[PDB]
């Protein structure tokens, strides 16, 4: 609600002035928190549109090199795909971090034609590199919403609540002077007049 | 006019009214209040259960404050008299229900219903912080309720009556399927106020489906239950037969979807919020429509089957879905 | 306990990524490949990209783009990172920057 | 149309008895001369502050910021000078305007007006800004007496019912756009699209207005009803079905 | 010093000064405002237009508050005197033109340009309110735009002026153009602050070409027509006729420009702010050394037929582009 | 130096009439002897609150927080005995030094004091607790007459720019250290690692000096140049180009 | 009971008590202080060290305001009397060391130790206010330190001694290595607390190993060095060669930790402040008993030798490492 319900006072005047500027610096410091993650994930925004292309170039070569493959060895595509065995190329987890987020990324390692199988072998080095890409992108895009959502919880509902409640408790605190002024001047007041009835 | 005897008769021949308007001269507002709750104790001497509405008890305050200022008196908080509070205590003291004195034994009673018109809607008011120390009901109204449009505008969460112990006796052996509606109905409350609370910083995304749950049972309930719009024929009076039964269906769909969506969480077929308000539009619809019965041009009779019916409706429709 | 990497593509794609080392038997004998011919619906290619999905030592998935328009929804769908799914072209159908289900979180491309 | 000036410059205490003077006027105008008086009393900030100025050179009780402790029976005396009467075809009917002090709707004079009155047009900063004319928000504004005003016979028979449904669905578009202001676009439902769009074509449509666009009253309710079209009869709590079959589909 | 009829005289010959520091009798500083505007007066019943400036009217309310505090009155809101919107409101109503007292036909002004100081920036206190409450401009000195080197330091976003409907006659008498083109000005300004944000979001490279457009006028605008060097001989001052003739050949140069871009977005060879720029790079330059025509050596009519020259050259470019 | 000590047990009334003879003693030795006098009045809250004991003997209601309403004139009168005169070469430099209680910028002396004087200079507690001395933050001070005093002829040619430029990098090395708080050492730049670099030997050579370490003020700039090399001539944008062909060399 | 010259002899053989209870008159009330620093000053007269102890001054200023209100005088801030610093600065400037008068030489002191406790931990109150103006030492209260229970709950940030400076002279020739320790002390204390806001808001994951280093040696000072239980026989009375032995070792890991990890950066083998915990948790666990040592039975010269030993094994352990 609009209010933090803390009652007025100087010491709540204190509490509310502190935690509003924790608040504040707690929002500075998420808000260079989401800029250090918008910076990396548009520079991993470029390098996925750069590595697309690259691969639209190192696709098609490997698929011309199939076709010229095919075009000497035959019909070698069947024995291929019967003769699978095990994976000779595997795919390794690992760890990137960015600000204080975790981003996985991923390890390429090893367990005519021979011209096909090197174009082919390039082709799956660009693509563990684009898919570690991609999945740092995801990783940092609900990672930067996630941040801007608790900047903008932070700069639209708790700021302008304790803003509200300083205001309150000035408000109120400004009150309590008025009282004691009206009632120090009464008490000055009847003063006078015993005084002027002593006299 | 009520009913008497099967004769309708007017409601004027029991009211009475002491009117001192606002520019009428305030030193009578004093009297004004004190005039009405002798009135109310004479009645209540014969045997009738007399009810004192006292339209602002904050004008009589500020009455004795206008007078008090004449004086040169010394103030208490916010410029009011040093005897505000013993004034208002001694006035509620009056309300109590009694044994009539006098030889034939009979029973009476005043219900004070007292006003008060916190200045700038503060309850830090020393007129409301006395009031409330001597008062035993609460019925604080919120602002932001109001300008939703959402009258009564009874803040549920502050507000507070000392006498459903009281009470108790009375709703087990009237309407004994009421006392635990009305305890799950403020636990709902309780539990979607605690999920607005984190909803309003982190977002729906993360809520548990039961928490989901729960705030949509809680709007229904505020909705569609709370809220009264007094200026129809239909909300202008809503008996405890409706105020029971209602509330008995939309605690009964809560039962109904708190149980699926708990014994299916371990299964694949995982029914969730969603899931629900499709397959029960028409029944969530039926809910929210249960306020539009009306008391007179349908009878309790109809109204009671109906809400039979809307029960069976979910029953089915329920097991249906599971 | 590494992960592995899997196709979904024409035969020719397939043949090449073998070539390249991607494909294994698992102890079910399940593999890691599928090569879409005419012969294979819109269901059938949903059921096994599916399955490669939920299999948890997956990884990388590789799906043409026309494949992946046809699955589209599937993949819009999936939104966890780590099955870490990719585009990529074909003599078929060429690849286009747009309608790439991750490139739908970024506006300024 | 009778003028009663009381410039900036003219003296502070004379504006205590510039409205009793106008009032007064209107009350012959009205309970003696049949007249239907419109009283228009402006700045009552103004009348409010050379009371405090008076109070304060009296020593009086003071009450919240300084204002005398008697400013709710003193307002009051002004503006309980209004109403019909029995056996009289006359009528005053007043519209004090009073600026807000920082905006704030509850000082002393803002709110013990509000408390004497019988309703408020609150004119809102936020619509101003924006170039919404007139820009008066409705949700802090109220009328007591719309509730006899409206109905069957007098204007229409959907007059209450659309008013409070506009309320209702004007309060929960506020309310999305606070929440959107932390969520962001992509998290909203498509209820909450729905209350965005109603919010926006009800600022654009409904409140906003020429400076001389005189509207009926019915032009008024075809203008809610067409907004209130915009969500499924389901999501109008407010309207009971009867009025909804009648009303809705055209 | 002045020049008047070709000789530079100094400005004491036509200025008063009513100072006085922190110091003096609490009763000289609350009266300064009053002697300052009673001699204004003076020389406005004399038939001239005087222009009073209040160094900072919130020191004349510490002193008033001051002597409020001294004589023991009632402290209102946040200390001042129960009226100091009384006072500030009686001060400014001063202000104004008026038909001279006395037999010879005159006409007189007073123009107050009272300064206020806001406690760090913030608008919210009693004097600040007041005197944005009660006067008609708010000239808005920004010190972040000091720092950035935009002189004069007017924020342009947060000041106001409430008297363009009183001047639309003046305007439209001898300045015919003027208002459009200022309040095509302040759209841009408006606009380009708006998409501050977006460039933010998504970058410069996202903005469409009419976006760019409206950018890039709205620098012109700021670093060429707003910002001005009171040091320099030649626009130290700027006569309304060289204000409104550059802000024509700006909003021109916009309005062609943008009419370029959308008549261009149907063909395949459509136009970008890239190619206007480059094509019509020396124009661009042109814009913004409007700036340099000095008003004494270059008259009215060379500035004039130089502008009008300019703007047949925009148009020939633009022909040529389109 | 003449020396006036008013202890905390000598009476209050002595204690408003130090600073009186300490000014009039200043207004003396520069306005008639002709040197330049420099008064430090040490503890202004100690002076306000003899001054608030007097006010409560005279029998006025206390003002603003408990202090007399006419604080601010007394205030005013003290300091503004101070200042260059017409016609005569000596002049009277003021130091007023307060315990702003609470730590609050906001309470009616310290408030009262920054509307009279013409600056501040902020002792941290921050750095305090650090264990730099002196302990003077110097984003928060503020001298409005800085430009005054520096300059060719007055302390030298590149006092300004040198000023302007360690406020700029100190401010920058802040901000950088909060960065560096979340995103870690490695994710810095090399600009970023320079601005930490300097921040610390800014706190560590040009604040932190010891209480009997005197600089003159070409020590000063010879210590701020030291600081400023630690940047190349590229990053000082604050120092114009002609003043870094003089002074970055070396 | 006490040790002198080899007995156990009674406190009260050089204790006095002026016992004054709340419900007393106030006059007496407010006399106590003033009877007590008499009794002070005359033993400080005999050439004897006087500490005395206010038990509270809030309730002298209590007294105080009571009676100027029976006198009708008008009250400064908070209803207190415009003289209570007056009065304050008269009662603890009578502490003090003196050469006493009369002929045979003689040098005494008063140590006052007054005892404050604003409503509610205020720290604007105004006996508060007062007491800081003229006290030299204030031990400030840490009330989330006092809700955790780490006793004693000063708190290091606020609370500030003055006599630092006047003993350096002692603590140069007494406990020559004591300075630097207490410097490295606050600097990492302060380090801490600035390190705390950055963990709490953001993570902990961001931490360089100097910061981890400066956290946990932050951790280990707080907990086992400042944290003393006074009913325990071991930590009753901390000698200050206890104290001083204790900060010199935990400063000395702290260098020497901070050394290991920034000379091992940049470079191969690595070391991280995890890599120091694991190798040396009995080192950690020694240095976080070092508190435990009794000075009853572990005389000086064997916890003097004990912490020479923790010393050296910390060296050993880290020229492992290295
Ligand atoms: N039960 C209700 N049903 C419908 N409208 C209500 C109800 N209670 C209050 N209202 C609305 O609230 C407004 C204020 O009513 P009232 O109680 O007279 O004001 P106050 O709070 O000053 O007493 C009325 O105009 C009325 O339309």
């Amino acid at each position: 609600k609009d209010r933090i319900e803390i009652f007025p006072s100087r010491m709540a005047q204190t509490i509310m002035k502190a935690r509003l500027k924790g608040a504040q610096t707690g929002r500075n410091l998420l808000k260079k928190k989401s800029d250090a993650l918008t910076l990396r994930f548009r520079q991993i925004l470029k390098k996925i549109i750069e590595t697309k292309m690259l691969m639209g170039e190192v696709m098609r070569e490997a698929a011309f090199s199939l076709a010229e493959a095919k075009f000497t060895a035959g019909d070698f595509s069947t024995t291929v795909i019967q003769n699978v065995n095990k994976a000779q190329v595997k795919i390794r987890a690992k760890k990137d971090n960015v600000a204080g987020v975790t981003l996985p990324v991923f390890e390429h390692y090893h367990e005519q034609l021979a011209k096909l199988k090197r174009n082919y072998a390039k082709a799956v080095e660009l693509l563990v590199e684009l898919a570690s890409l991609q999945t740092s992108f995801v990783t940092l895009d609900e990672a930067i919403k996630i941040t801007n959502r608790r900047v903008n919880a932070i700069e639209h509902v708790i700021i302008p609540r304790i803003e509200r409640t300083l205001a309150y408790i000035i408000t109120e605190l400004d009150e309590r002077e008025r009282e004691e002024f009206y009632r120090l001047k009464k008490i000055q007041e009847k003063k006078k007049i015993i005084k002027e009835k002593s006299e | 006019t009520m009913e008497v005897d099967g004769k309708v008769e007017s409601i004027m021949k029991r009211t009475a009214l002491v009117a001192n308007t606002s520019n009428m001269p305030v030193a009578a507002r004093e009297a004004s209040i004190y005039t009405g709750i002798t009135l109310s104790e004479y009645f209540r001497d014969m045997g009738y259960h007399v009810s004192m509405m006292a339209d602002s008890t904050s004008r009589w305050a500020e009455a004795l404050r206008e007078i008090s200022g004449r004086l040169a008196e010394m103030p208490a908080d916010s410029g009011y008299p040093a005897y505000l509070g013993a004034r208002l205590a001694s006035f509620y003291e009056r309300a109590g229900r009694v044994k009539c004195l006098g030889n034939p034994e009979r029973e009476g009673s005043v219900s004070i219903v007292g006003a008060v018109s916190p200045p700038g809607g503060d309850f830090s008011d020393p007129v409301t912080s006395a009031t409330l120390g001597i008062v035993q009901v609460f019925w604080g109204l919120d602002k932001k309720l109001a300008q939703r449009k959402h009258f009564p505008s009874v803040n549920w969460l502050i507000s507070y009556s000392k006498y459903m112990r009281a009470l108790d006796e009375y709703y087990d052996k009237h309407f004994t399927e009421f006392v635990p509606l009305r305890t799950k109905a403020k636990e709902i409350l309780q539990e979607e106020e605690d999920l607005a609370e984190i909803v309003q910083l982190v977002g729906k995304a993360s809520l548990a489906e039961t928490d989901k749950i729960t705030l949509e049972v809680a709007k229904l309930i505020k909705d569609d239950f709370l809220q009264q719009n007094g200026y129809t024929p239909y909300d202008r009076f809503c008996p405890f037969y409706k105020t029971v039964g209602m509330l008995s269906n939309m605690i009964s769909f809560y039962d109904m979807a708190r149980r699926a969506v708990e014994t299916t969480a371990q299964s694949d077929n995982k029914i969730t919020w969603s899931i629900i308000r499709e397959h029960m539009g028409e029944i969530l619809y039926k809910l929210s429509s249960m306020k539009f019965k009306d008391p007179v041009k349908d009878g309790e009779a109809k109204i009671k089957a109906d809400y039979a019916q809307l029960l069976e409706d979910m029953q089915n429709a329920f097991r249906s879905l599971e | 306990r590494g992960k592995l990497i899997a196709v979904i593509g024409d035969e020719d794609t397939v043949t090449g990524f073998l070539l390249g080392g991607i494909g294994e038997l698992n102890k079910n004998r399940h593999p890691n490949f599928l090569v879409v011919e005419k012969d294979t619906t819109i269901n059938e290619i949903e059921d096994t990209f599916r399955q490669f999905l939920n299999r948890d030592d997956i990884g990388i998935i590789l799906i043409n783009q026309y494949i992946a328009e046809m699955v589209r929804h599937a993949l819009d769908a999936h939104q966890r990172s780590i099955p870490a799914v990719l585009e990529i072209p074909s003599k078929e159908h060429p690849y286009d920057a747009a309608k790439d289900s991750i490139l739908r979180r970024a506006k300024g491309m | 149309v009778c003028l009663f000036l009381n410039l900036a410059n003219d003296p502070t205490i004379e504006r205590i008895i510039t409205p009793r003077l106008a009032l007064t006027t209107a009350e012959f105008l009205a309970y003696q001369c049949e007249k239907h008086v419109l009283v228009i009393l402006t700045d009552m900030s103004s009348y409010a502050e050379a009371l405090r100025e008076v109070s304060a050179a009296r020593e009086e009780v003071p009450g919240r910021r300084g204002f005398p402790g008697y400013m709710y029976t003193d307002l009051a005396t002004i503006y309980e000078r209004a109403g019909r009467v029995e056996g009289r075809n006359g009528s005053i009917t007043q519209i004090p305007i009073l600026t807000m002090p920082n905006d704030d709707i509850t000082h002393p004079i803002p709110d013990l007006t509000g408390y004497i009155t019988e309703g408020q047009i609150y004119v809102d900063r936020q619509l101003h800004n924006r170039q919404i004319y007139p820009p008066i928000n409705v949700l802090p504004s109220l009328s007591r007496l719309m509730k006899s005003a409206i109905g069957e016979g007098m204007t229409r028979k959907d007059h209450a019912d659309v008013s409070n449904q506009l309320y209702a669905c004007y309060a929960i578009g506020k309310d999305v756009q606070a929440m959107k202001a932390v969520v962001g676009e992509e998290a909203l439902t498509s209820d909450d699209l729905l209350y965005l769009e109603f919010l926006q074509k009800f600022e654009k449509n409904f409140i906003t207005q020429g400076p001389y666009e005189n509207r009926t009253v019915y032009e008024t309710l075809d203008i809610g009803w067409q907004l209130l079209r915009i969500f499924p009869k389901e999501m109008l709590k407010r309207i009971p079905q009867s009025t909804l079959s009648e009303f809705y589909p055209r």
